RNA sequence: AGGAGUGGAGCCUGCGGCUUAAUUUGACUCAACACGGGAAACCUCACCCGGCCCGGACACGGACAGGAUUGACAGAUUGAU
RNA sequence: AGCGUGUGCCUACCCUACGCCGGCAGGCGCGGGUAACCCGUUGAACCCCAUUCGUGAUGGGGAUCGGGGAUUGCAAUUAUUC
């Protein structure tokens, strides 16, 4: 129905390359398979999501106090 | 740069200050020092050496400049020259106090 | 001094004696016979030779390798 | 080659392209109006260049 | 067991296409690296490592070629190999999966060890 | 005849004295002369610290230069401009002569 | 330091023609400013003049980034024997 | 007497502590803690894992133009032709 | 509105008017300024006027984070930035 492709939230998916606007259960499923993909690929980002630390490269000594007990 | 270079060079001559002028094809610099027989070197050698140094280090057309030399009056009314004279008296090795009252007497008889 | 890590020595070039014997062959006739291929590059002269390897030759400071 | 490896880092940009013209230390430079000087040497020769204190 | 792909196409499908459309399939950051002039200034090391990865054994595990570089553009031409890149002290041996592409080999080797804590 | 003469210096007193010399020569030669147009001056504000190390109270300086410019437009041929430029030369003020 | 013959002797008649010369103190200087007709760096010039200093022919003074090298009369004699000249040619330093 | 506040919330920066092949160092109440003009991806770098160049001048004594050494190519090689 | 700033010894990083492409940051040409001359009458924000919202962790607050697209640079992964 003629919505521009750049406005959509998810573009160039790794499984098909098809542009698709995704919803609640779709975002939850896509986030958990992305987390599992990073865990299986064993990257630095995957280790950061597993450890619960900072992902985008920010400090932790001063801020982010409420990580755990 | 010119003032620091002449301060470093003529420390053993008694150098006070440089008088730079700007003129079409007569850009002249005057070095005011207490000694005239020692700034020129030997038959005008060191003045031409300094002229060549500034000539092809500062960046200038060759042959259009000349380095003058003159003596400053009232030697006891210049702070740089008297400090250099006390450095003369201290470099050979003397008591500091006799040199201090000596240069103070020189300042007082100069008219300060 | 003697450190923990070993050190390879520098390229100490071994001195070879009577090298001028091993440049030209001398017979009863006065005509010489060169034993090495000549470098035709203009950077070096016509008196220089090439290196003696087992597969192909090698020029001097020109560092040009010519095949067959 | 050591001669061709001696220039392997390009010094086009960054801090190392400029240096102090007096003390030759690449800390606290003044790139204002082509001084290319550190602050302490600029203080030592501020009135010699002509910078005075009025404000 | 399931079919692996990158943007809907296969590994051999990536193999038989050139860089001019490989960048069209890649993302925005990877395009500006590959489209910036000629790979000769500092990427002569990249070209020679790509030659060395094109050197191949007979039928076994391929050789490990440990490197001192971390900005490797992970291409489909080197999928299925063994490499350990330098992270300052040692070489972390990693096996190249088909999902390595779109990343860097320096991203797959951590520098700092996991930090533990005790009594202050 | 459309020659623009620009006078610029740092000390305003010597520049005012040489501008007085220019207008005195112009009135002596009995010809029309434009008055000295006074642009706003440009300031040289550099603010540096006082501590060479990182110890003590954070105090600063205020270094400043004033450059004053006053140009005279003269409706005379080039040789009079060259003669007046050749006379009365001091290192405090420079003379900028360039025909358009 | 292994110097080629031509560059060192070219430094020698540049020192002999005018008895004083300057050079900026920097290792990373691929080309001399004044002598740019042939590819000569600056570090060989500084090392050759330091050797001349240590064997006692020239003087040194350093202000910001530039070395100042001052010949002596016995240095002029050493240049006259090293360039192999008759003892009649005098450089312009001693000339008016 | 009052105004804005800080200290409580999230974020940036600095210090101590923990940790690290290394997380370089100085400054610890006014009178140190967005300070060293210090907003560091590489140079910065002074910290670490690693490898080459000498930038050991000048004198004394061993070796001399018949050579005292630098400059390199199919291939093992770090890291690099 | 007002302080200012704007093409470098080594040196290569200057300020932007004007017309196209694109939602966007940005992309090529036509130019001006070694400067009260050109950006520039620096059409700045706050503020003023008119709808929507209605005391609700709410169009408050925008931390955390996924994908995509551009510039700088030899190199951005431990997101440089937008
Ligand atoms: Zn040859």
């Amino acid at each position: 129905y003629k919505i521009p492709d750049w406005f959509l939230n998810r573009q160039k998916d790794v499984k098909d390359g098809k542009y698709s606007q995704v919803l609640a259960n779709g975002l939850d499923n896509k986030l958990r398979e992305d987390l599992e993909r990073l865990k299986k690929i064993r990257a630095h980002r995957g280790l950061r999501h597993f450890w619960g630390l900072r992902v985008r490269g920010q400090h932790t000594k001063t801020t982010g106090r409420r990580g755990r007990t | 740069e010119l003032n620091e270079f002449l301060t470093r060079e003529l420390a053993e001559d008694g150098y006070s200050g440089v008088e730079v002028r700007v003129t079409p094809t007569r850009t002249e610099i005057i070095i005011l020092a207490t000694r005239t027989q020692n700034v020129l070197g030997e038959k005008g050698r060191r003045i031409r050496e300094l002229t060549a140094v500034v000539q092809k280090r500062f960046g200038f057309p060759e042959g259009s400049v000349e380095l003058y030399a003159e003596k400053v009056a009232t030697r006891g009314l210049c702070a740089i020259a008297q400090a250099e004279s006390l450095r003369y008296k201290l470099l050979g090795g003397l008591a500091v106090r006799r040199a201090c009252y000596g240069v103070l007497r020189f300042i007082m008889e100069s008219g300060a | 001094k003697s450190y923990t890590t070993p050190k390879k020595n520098k390229h100490k070039r071994k001195k070879v004696k009577l090298a001028v014997l091993k440049y030209y062959k001398v017979d009863e006739n006065g005509k010489i016979s060169r034993l090495r291929r000549e470098c035709p590059s203009d950077e070096c002269g016509a008196g220089v030779f090439m290196a003696s390897h087992f597969d192909r030759h090698y020029c001097g400071k020109c560092c040009l390798t010519y095949c067959f | 080659g050591h001669q061709q490896l001696y220039w392997s880092h390009p010094r086009k940009f960054g801090q190392g392209s400029r240096s102090c013209r007096v003390c030759s230390n690449r800390h606290g430079l003044i790139r204002k109006y082509g001084l290319n000087m550190c602050r302490q040497c600029f203080r030592q020769y501020a009135k010699d260049i002509g910078f005075i204190k009025l404000d | 067991f399931r079919k692996f792909t990158y943007r809907g196409v296969d590994l051999d499908q990536l193999l038989d296409m050139s860089y001019e459309q490989l960048m069209q399939l890649y993302s925005a950051r990877q395009r500006r690296r590959l489209s910036r002039g000629l790979r000769r200034k500092q990427h002569s090391l990249l070209k020679r490592l790509r030659k060395a990865k094109k050197e191949a054994p007979p039928m076994e595990k391929p050789e490990v070629v440990k490197t001192h570089l971390r900005d490797m553009i992970i291409l489909p031409e080197m999928v299925g190999s063994m490499v350990g890149v330098y992270n300052g002290k040692t070489f972390n041996q990693v096996e190249i999966k088909p999902e390595m592409i779109g990343h860097y080999l320096g991203e797959f080797s951590i520098t700092y060890k996991p930090v533990k804590h005790g009594r202050p | 005849h459309r020659i623009r003469i620009t006078l610029t210096s740092r000390n305003v007193k010597s520049l005012e004295k040489v501008c007085a010399d220019l207008i005195r020569g112009a009135k002596e030669k009995n010809l029309k002369v434009k008055g000295p147009v006074r642009m706003p001056t440009k300031t040289l504000r550099i603010t540096t610290r006082k501590t060479p190390c990182g110890e003590g109270s954070k105090t600063w300086d205020r270094f400043q230069m004033r450059i004053h410019k006053r140009l005279i437009d003269l409706h005379s041929p080039s040789e009079i401009v060259k003669q007046i430029t050749s006379i009365s030369i001091e290192p405090g003020v420079e003379v900028e002569v360039t025909i358009a | 330091m292994l110097m080629p013959k031509k560059n060192r002797i070219a430094i020698y008649e540049l020192l002999f023609k005018e008895g004083v010369m300057v050079a900026k103190k920097d290792v990373h200087m691929p080309k001399h400013p004044e002598l740019a007709d042939k590819n000569v760096p600056n570090l060989h010039v500084m090392k050759a003049m330091q050797s001349l200093k240590s064997r006692g022919y020239v003087k040194e003074q350093f202000a910001w980034r530039h070395f100042y090298w001052y010949l002596t009369n016995e240095g002029i004699q050493y240049l006259r024997d090293y360039l192999h000249l008759p003892p009649e040619i005098v450089p312009a330093t001693l000339r008016r």
